[PDB]
């Protein structure tokens, strides 16, 4: 039940709600509070959803699907077999994902660190919420949410974004993208660099953090530094997901036509707009 | 059909990635102990790996892991129940006992070293060639701790000479002594240092260093230690 | 406001470092560079030295070669007119040779043989670099992960501009050289094999490329909030575990019920990332040489 060093660690106290009342571990899970809100709105939804397999008749993972009401129903309620379902279950995900947020915070305080984990996690949850609520309360309904099954949710997304044309051309779409790539880049060459000064050649003693901007200098000539990789990794994610959001805020709500026309302000600018030749004259 | 077969040997390859990645995460804290010390029963699907050996550099010799595993160090808590799985509390001040987020490991208690062999933190005062380049300079701030009293004073910046970063602010208490505080836990202001995590009084118990121009691994882990246990445990000496 | 240690507090500097020797040639490093206060408040501030080298300085040259051919051709494009040039920016291509020169060097260089000097260019100067990454390890006395790690990435490339077309007989497969029209060829490339949502090799690319999100997002936030015990130095926690490293690991494991080490994280860090490529560089080989439709496939294959 405990890693060698761990019992040291196991003190009482950090809790937010309940003083001593749910602190404790169950093998290596930490309870709290929010360990119990977050297993009754997992569970609860598990439930709820394994009902929507059978209102729609099929107990199989790559189809089981839950949609938004349907356009119609607005931004009220919805009868449970046409959309209630999806909506009492995207509370509970909401219920889940904060819950185990808190209780990470929860963890921190228990073993006195920053709280920098939940606050990273808490970006991931305002993308979902983006897409669940905050960008449908903004498009007047539900139905415009992604639905909840593991082929279909890919589905929504390939027809969401072809009512735009190539999605390709959503500029935040692409800085989005530029971050996920770039962090790719940046977690590759951490996680190698590390290695390569851990495990060197046959025989050698193991490098040093010097050796490691060593290479760096040598190859590019430059090197961000062991604090700088990391503040690096964690904003290059953070930033792709920040922007994943604001690419899906803007898109059905203050830009709803073809992405690939919004690049016309840059070619219409007074003074080229006429000049001939090249591709638009 | 080629592309099942790709698919197909992929979904084995990954299997087995993934079972070469969670051992090699076994060679630190295993084999799992029962909350008194001993081997517990059960120690999950993967087996421990076979050890490896680093060569450590300047011939401060050699690691295995896995071996065995050891805190080497009396751990003042206690159980607060009769079953698995609850909080131990602590058998005196948790803070001087280094428990809970108070705690240190047992470290070397040798300096870390560049790689050059000299060492790695160093005062600036004995830096040949540095100094502060950018922001407030710290020096000479007093230092007030989380419940608003003056602590003691800024006397200099102990830093990282391959890296080039602050990592101690250096410090001296009402007695003339001085102690190390983490760069990452004070809050530099434009007239003192604010230290949230210790109430004033608590300083006289930062764990002192035994060299006055060095400061070694096991003395780092004291340090920062004591210091984040402070956000918990200081808590009922400040309305902060 | 406690403190978070994104931005530092206070820059230090003293005498530039030079670097470590090993059995490196120091006839070819530069100099140091000037000292940057502004990358200096979240990196290192030193710029410089860099190797040269015979290799590198091929490398370098090829790379801007292959600049400059797609550059004359954009000038080209815009008539010459720096107005255009500007305006057009995004829609300027230089694209293969259509596919009746198939796999030849014949077709004219204003249509593809210009492609073709470029795409030459650009092949020397990323395997010439990919040497460089192993050259410079070797100086050093350190493993070879960074030249294997980027080989993935090169995998894909090497599978887009150079394999794939010449599995299917022509260059015209090839991706083209623009901003916007690369983008075009990659909706393309989806809609005529039958979208690639249903490629399982596509869909494994994106639960690495996002898995690398979350992961770096993990890791990097683990090892900030562990910076209060000296967490970053990574190396010193591998040969001497912390209380920074325990700290770590018992979040994990608290939170999820598993954890890593501090040297396993950068292992499941470097695969996490590579897989990405790999997975793709094969999704995307096997479209067209094997596979026609990713749907269809997907419906006989399951
Ligand atoms: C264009 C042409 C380009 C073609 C290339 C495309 C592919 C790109 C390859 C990317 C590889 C990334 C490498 C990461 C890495 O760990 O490198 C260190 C590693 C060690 O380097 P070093 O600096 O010499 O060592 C320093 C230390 O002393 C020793 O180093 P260390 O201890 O730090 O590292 C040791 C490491 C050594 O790592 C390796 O040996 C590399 C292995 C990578 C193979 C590529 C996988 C391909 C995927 C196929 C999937 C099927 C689809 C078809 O050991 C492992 O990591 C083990 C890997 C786990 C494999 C799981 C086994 C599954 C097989 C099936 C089992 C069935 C189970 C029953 C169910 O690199 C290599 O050994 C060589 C890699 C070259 C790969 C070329 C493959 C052939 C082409
Ligand atoms: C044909 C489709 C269109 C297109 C249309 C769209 C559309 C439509 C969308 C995107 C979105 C994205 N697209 Mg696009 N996209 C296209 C082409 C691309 C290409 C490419 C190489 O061509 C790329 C790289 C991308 C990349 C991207 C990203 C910017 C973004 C996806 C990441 C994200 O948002 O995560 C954010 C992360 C999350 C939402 C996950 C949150 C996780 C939660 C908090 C917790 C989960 C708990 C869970 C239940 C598990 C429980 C426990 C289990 C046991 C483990 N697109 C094409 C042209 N793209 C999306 C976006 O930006 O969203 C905001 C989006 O909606
Ligand atoms: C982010 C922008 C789009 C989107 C675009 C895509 C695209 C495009 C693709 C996926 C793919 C996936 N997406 Mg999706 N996906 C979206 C939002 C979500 C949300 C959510 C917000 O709750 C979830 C849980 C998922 C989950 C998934 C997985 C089923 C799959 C691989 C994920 C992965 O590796 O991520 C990174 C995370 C990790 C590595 C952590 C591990 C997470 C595990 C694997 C999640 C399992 C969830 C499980 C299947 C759901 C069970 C719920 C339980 C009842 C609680 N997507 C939005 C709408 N998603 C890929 C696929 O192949 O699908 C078939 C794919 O190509
Ligand atoms: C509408 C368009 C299609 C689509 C068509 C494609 C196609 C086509 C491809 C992908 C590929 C991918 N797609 Mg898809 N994709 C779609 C929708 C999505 C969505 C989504 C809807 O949310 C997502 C998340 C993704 C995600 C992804 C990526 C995971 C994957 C490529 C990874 C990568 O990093 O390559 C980027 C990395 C490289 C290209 C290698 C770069 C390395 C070289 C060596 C560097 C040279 C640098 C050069 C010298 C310049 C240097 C200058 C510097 C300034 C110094 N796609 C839809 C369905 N997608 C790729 C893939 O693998 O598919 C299986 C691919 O080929
Ligand atoms: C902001 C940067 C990246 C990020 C960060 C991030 N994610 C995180 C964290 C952080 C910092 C954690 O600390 C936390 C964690 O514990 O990591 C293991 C987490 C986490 N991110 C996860 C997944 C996840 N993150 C994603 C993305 C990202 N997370 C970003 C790329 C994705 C993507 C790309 O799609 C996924 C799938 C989990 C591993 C974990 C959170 C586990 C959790 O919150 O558990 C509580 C809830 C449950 C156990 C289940 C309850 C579910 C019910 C409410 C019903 C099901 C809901 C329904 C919406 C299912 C939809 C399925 C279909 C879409 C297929
Ligand atoms: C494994 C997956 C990820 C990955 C890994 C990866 N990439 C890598 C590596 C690794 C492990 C390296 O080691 C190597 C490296 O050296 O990193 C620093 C690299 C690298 N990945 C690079 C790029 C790159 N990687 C990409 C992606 C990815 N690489 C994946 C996400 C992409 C994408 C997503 O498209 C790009 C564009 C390079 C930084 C480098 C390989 C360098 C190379 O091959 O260089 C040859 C070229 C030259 C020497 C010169 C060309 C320069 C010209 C553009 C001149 C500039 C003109 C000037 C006047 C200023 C203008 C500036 C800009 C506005 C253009
Ligand atoms: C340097 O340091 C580092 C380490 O440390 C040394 C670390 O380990 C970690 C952690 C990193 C890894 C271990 C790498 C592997 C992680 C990934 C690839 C990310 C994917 C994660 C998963 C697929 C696991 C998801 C499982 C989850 C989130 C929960 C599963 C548990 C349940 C059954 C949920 C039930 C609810 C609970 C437990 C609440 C408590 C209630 C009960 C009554 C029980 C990091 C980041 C790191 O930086
Ligand atoms: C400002 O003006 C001046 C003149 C100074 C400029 O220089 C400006 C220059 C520009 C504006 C140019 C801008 C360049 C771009 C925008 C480039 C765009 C390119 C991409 C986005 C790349 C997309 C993918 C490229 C790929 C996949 C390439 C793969 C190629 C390789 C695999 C090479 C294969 C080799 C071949 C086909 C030839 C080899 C032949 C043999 C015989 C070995
Ligand atoms: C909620 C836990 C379940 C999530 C499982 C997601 C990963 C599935 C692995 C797929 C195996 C592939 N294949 C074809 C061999 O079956
Ligand atoms: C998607 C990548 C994440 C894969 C998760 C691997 C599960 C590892 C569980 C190991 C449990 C170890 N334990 C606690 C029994 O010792
Ligand atoms: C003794 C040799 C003199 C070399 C002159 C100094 C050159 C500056 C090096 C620039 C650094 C490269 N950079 C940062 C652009 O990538
Ligand atoms: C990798 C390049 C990143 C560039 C970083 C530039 C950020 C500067 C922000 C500094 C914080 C503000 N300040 C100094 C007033 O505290
Ligand atoms: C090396 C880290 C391992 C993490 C594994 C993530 C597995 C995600 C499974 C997604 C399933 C995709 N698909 C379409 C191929 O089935
Ligand atoms: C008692 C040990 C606890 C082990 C925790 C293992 C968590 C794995 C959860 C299963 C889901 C993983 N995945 C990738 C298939 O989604
Ligand atoms: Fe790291
Ligand atoms: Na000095
Ligand atoms: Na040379």
């Amino acid at each position: 039940a405990l890693l060698s060093f761990e019992r040291k660690y196991r003190v009482p106290g950090g809790t937010l709600v309940g003083g001593n009342l749910f602190d404790f571990w169950v093998g290596p899970f930490y309870v709290g509070f929010f360990g119990v809100a977050t297993f009754f709105f997992a569970a609860l939804g598990i439930i709820l959803i394994a009902w929507s397999a059978v209102l729609q008749g099929t107990w199989n993972p790559q189809l089981i699907s839950v949609y938004p009401p349907a356009l119609e129903y607005g931004l009220g309620g919805a009868p449970l077999a046409k959309g209630g379902l999806w909506q009492i279950i995207t509370i509970c995900a909401t219920g889940a994902f904060v819950s185990w947020a808190l209780r990470e915070v929860e963890i921190c305080r228990k073993l006195g660190i920053g709280y920098h984990i939940p606050f990273a996690f808490a970006f991931a949850i305002l993308a979902y919420l983006t897409l669940v609520l905050f960008r449908p309360v903004m498009m007047g309904a539900w139905g415009y949410a992604f639905p909840y099954g593991i082929w279909t949710h890919l589905d929504w997304v390939s027809n969401t974004g072809y009512t735009y044309g190539n999605f390709h051309y959503n500029p935040a779409h692409m800085i989005a993208i530029s971050f996920f790539r770039t962090n790719a880049l940046a977690l590759a060459l951490h996680g190698a660099l590390v290695l390569s000064a851990a495990n060197p050649e046959k025989g050698k003693e193991m490098r040093t953090p010097d050796h490691e901007d060593t290479f760096f200098r040598d190859l590019v000539g430059y090197s961000i530094g062991t604090l700088g990789i990391h503040r690096l990794g964690l904003l290059l994610s953070l930033s792709a997901v920040f922007f994943s959001a604001l690419c899906m805020i803007i898109t059905g709500t203050i830009w709803f036509d073809q992405w690939v026309d919004w690049w016309q302000w840059w070619v219409k600018l007074p003074w080229w707009a006429n000049i001939p030749g090249g591709i638009n004259g | 059909d080629l592309a099942s077969l790709a698919i197909y040997s992929f979904w084995i390859f990954l299997a087995g990635l993934i079972y070469y990645l969670q051992t090699e995460n076994m060679r630190e804290g295993y084999p799992l102990e029962n909350e008194d010390g001993t081997p517990a029963a059960n120690q999950g699907p993967f087996p421990l790996p076979k050890p490896k050996t680093f060569i450590l550099p300047h011939g401060r010799g050699t690691l295995t892991v896995p071996g065995p595993e050891s805190e080497d160090r009396p751990i003042a808590l206690a159980r607060t129940a009769v079953s698995e799985g609850f909080p131990h509390a602590p058998t005196g001040d948790p803070m001087k006992d280094g428990v809970g987020p108070a705690s240190w490991v047992a470290r070397r208690d040798l300096p870390e070293l560049d790689g050059h062999g000299h060492n790695k933190i160093k005062p600036m005062k004995a830096a040949a060639g540095f100094h502060v380049s950018a922001g407030k300079n710290p020096i000479g701030l007093p230092v007030r701790g989380c419940d608003l009293e003056i602590a003691g004073k800024v006397v200099d910046i102990w830093v990282d000479i391959p890296e080039q970063m602050a990592r101690f602010l250096e410090v001296e208490l009402k007695d003339g002594s001085t102690r190390l505080l983490p760069m990452q836990m004070v809050k530099v202001q434009s007239n003192r240092v604010h230290v949230n995590a210790l109430s004033s009084d608590l300083f006289a118990g930062i764990p002192t260093i035994k060299s006055p121009t060095e400061v070694t691994l096991l003395e780092e882990d004291k340090i920062c230690g004591y210091v984040a246990g402070g956000l918990m445990y200081a808590a009922p000496k400040r309305k902060s | 406001a406690e403190y978070q240690n994104i931005f530092s507090q206070v820059q230090v500097r003293g005498p530039a470092d030079l670097g470590m020797t090993e059995d490196v040639n120091l006839a070819n490093r530069s100099g140091v560079g000037p000292f940057s206060t502004l990358l200096g408040w979240f990196g290192n501030a030193q710029l410089g030295p860099i190797y040269l080298g015979s290799l590198g300085v091929l490398s370098l040259f090829s790379g801007l070669m292959w600049f400059f051919t797609i550059g004359i051709w954009f000038w080209y494009q815009a008539g010459w007119n720096p107005a255009v040039f500007l305006r057009d920016l995004f829609f300027f291509s230089l694209e293969p040779p259509a596919p009746e020169y198939g796999l030849s060097f014949a077709a004219p260089l204003k249509e593809g043989g210009l492609w073709l000097i470029a795409s030459f260019f650009m092949f020397v100067a990323v395997w010439s670099w990919w040497g460089r990454t192993y050259l410079r390890a070797q100086a050093l006395g350190m493993g070879k992960h960074t030249a294997w790690a980027f080989l993935s990435a090169i995998w894909l490339w090497m599978v887009l501009g150079f394999i794939r077309p010449i599995l299917m007989g022509s260059w015209s497969e090839a991706v083209p050289y623009g901003i916007f029209s690369h983008l075009d060829w990659t909706n393309n490339f989806s809609l005529v094999h039958g979208n690639l949502f249903y490629n399982p090799f596509h869909g494994l690319s994106i639960a690495f490329l996002y898995g690398s999100a979350l992961l770096f997002a993990m890791h990097g936030a683990t090892i900030l909030a562990v910076s209060r015990f000296g967490g970053e130095r990574e190396l010193e926690q591998i040969a001497d575990r912390g209380t920074a490293a325990e700290r770590a690991a018992l979040f994990w494991r608290w939170t999820m019920g598993f954890n890593a080490t501090m040297e396993g994280i950068h292992r499941w860090a470097i695969w996490m990332a590579v897989l990405v490529t790999l997975t793709g560089g094969i999704g995307i080989l096997l479209s067209g040489t094997v596979v026609d439709n990713w749907y269809v496939w997907g419906q006989n294959h399951g």
